């Protein structure tokens, strides 16, 4: 029983992980602000 | 402007350099030729 | 000149870099292209198109 | 010669709202995949845009006040509208935009004439030659010391002809775009980009801006040239531009396909 449960909850965590793409957000923010700071500074070459 | 160890000695200002990795100096690849390109005009402007 | 480090200036746009022949296909009114930072990265010639 | 004829019913105008139509490629840098957010004179979404008429009869031309930019868009089949004369007093006394768009030539003559009150081009049609020929050239008295000069390519209820005549800088800049239209009185709602046609450097004082339409006087007027004409059907439709931030997006090819109204 413990076995199968074990097997169920990783089965389950893979399909949660697959069919919500909102749970990896703590890493896609990083590299957002990373991307949008760099974005600025390029930017801020573009004013007089 | 003798050798790479040297520029490091002078980077760091000290003449004993420990083990390690520094960065010293910017390689740019300076411009070769020039170039100059226009629509083609057969006529001088009427300032006469 | 092609595929070298070279200044230039298209039509009074003035650079240094190099220029290649490219697959971009710019309408017929635009002169030159910009990059999403708005940067340079693409020129009509005056006299080949 | 100028001839003050009128015949037409009186009713007010009709309104419309202008949806999303109307935008034009404010600058000349190609971008592709990239969302650019602008500031220029753009025509609001959903605007009050006057309906003018010309049906048969109908001739409105009014001497509408040409504010900062001008929208225009005309869906026809048989050109009546020519085209455009702009100016702050429309007289000899100061220069006068006057665009004239035939089937044959454009022609652009920025000159102080003597305007007609009521500008026109009179068509006259005969079945033996089977050809539809302009008799009277009416828009205004005489040439009168031009002072700017150029000729192109003539620009080609079926067709919509859309333009932007936008006045800025000393320079007045004409952007169209050419569209096939399946609906024969309104506007569709599509999106549609217009593309610059050309930037002419006039420079003059421009406040009122007016028309020019065609008379197809064939066989089915016995009235003397004063009070009796006739001609097909005609619709155009002004808009103002007002100071918009725009976003406008470009796909890959570097055209225009959406566009938000902040
Ligand atoms: C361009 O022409 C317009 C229209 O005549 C001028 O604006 C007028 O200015 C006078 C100044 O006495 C006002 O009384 C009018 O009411 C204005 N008309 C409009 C429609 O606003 C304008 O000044 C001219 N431009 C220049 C630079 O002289
Ligand atoms: C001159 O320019 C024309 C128009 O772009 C082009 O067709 C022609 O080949 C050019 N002639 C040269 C570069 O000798
Ligand atoms: C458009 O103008 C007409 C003029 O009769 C007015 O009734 C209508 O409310 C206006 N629509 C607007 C400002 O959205
Ligand atoms: C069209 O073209 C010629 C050349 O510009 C011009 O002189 C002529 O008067 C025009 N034709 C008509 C019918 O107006
Ligand atoms: C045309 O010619 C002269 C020279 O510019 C000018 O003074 C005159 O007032 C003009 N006349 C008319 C009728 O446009
Ligand atoms: C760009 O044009 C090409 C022409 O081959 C077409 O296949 C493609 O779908 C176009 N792209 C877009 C985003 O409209």
């Amino acid at each position: 029983l413990i076995a199968n449960q074990f097997n169920s909850a990783i089965g389950k965590i893979q399909d949660s992980l697959s069919s919500t793409p909102s749970a990896l957000g703590k890493l896609q923010d990083v590299v957002n602000q990373n991307a949008q700071a760099l974005n600025t500074l390029v930017k801020q070459l573009s004013s007089n | 402007a003798l050798d790479p160890l040297s520029e490091t000695k002078c980077t760091l200002k000290s003449f004993t350099v420990e083990k390690g990795i520094y960065q010293t100096s910017n390689f740019r690849v300076q411009p070769t030729e020039s170039i100059v390109r226009f629509p083609n005009i057969t006529n001088l402007c009427p300032f006469g | 000149v092609k595929n070298k480090c070279v200044n230039f200036n298209f039509n009074g746009l003035t650079g240094t870099g190099v220029l290649t022949e490219s697959n971009k296909k710019f309408l017929p009114f635009q002169q030159f292209g910009r990059d999403i930072a708005d940067t340079t990265d693409a020129v009509r010639d005056p006299q080949t198109l | 010669q100028c001839v003050n004829l009128t015949t037409r019913t009186q009713l007010p105008p009709a309104y419309t709202n202008s949806f999303t139509r109307g935008v034009y490629y404010p600058d000349k840098v190609f971008r592709s995949s990239v969302l650019h957010s602008t500031q220029d004179l753009f025509l609001p979404f959903f605007s009050n845009v006057t309906w003018f008429h010309a049906i048969h009869k109908r001739f409105d031309n009014p001497v509408l006040p040409f504010n900062d930019g001008v929208y225009f868009a005309s869906t026809e089949k048989s050109n009546i509208i020519r085209g455009w004369i702009f100016g702050t007093t429309l007289d000899s006394k100061t220069q006068s935009l006057l665009i004239v768009n035939n089937a044959t030539n454009v022609v652009i003559k920025v000159c102080e004439f003597q305007f007609c009150n009521d500008p026109f081009l009179g068509v006259y049609y005969h079945k033996n030659n089977k050809s539809w020929m302009e008799s009277e050239f009416r828009v205004y008295s005489s040439a009168n010391n031009c002072t700017f000069e150029y000729v192109s390519q003539p620009f080609l209820f079926k067709n919509l002809r859309e333009f932007v005549f936008k006045n800025i800088d000393g320079y007045f800049k004409i952007y169209s775009k050419h569209t096939p239209i399946n609906l024969v009185r309104d506007l569709p709602q599509g999106f549609s980009a217009l593309e610059p046609l050309v930037d002419l450097p006039i420079g003059i004082n421009i406040t009122r801006f007016q028309t020019l339409l065609a008379l197809h006087r064939s066989y089915l007027t016995p009235g003397d040239s004063s009070s009796g004409w006739t001609a097909g059907a005609a619709a155009y439709y002004v808009g103002y531009l007002q100071p918009r931030t725009f976003l406008l997006k470009y796909n890959e090819n570097g055209t225009i396909t959406d566009a938000v109204d902040c």
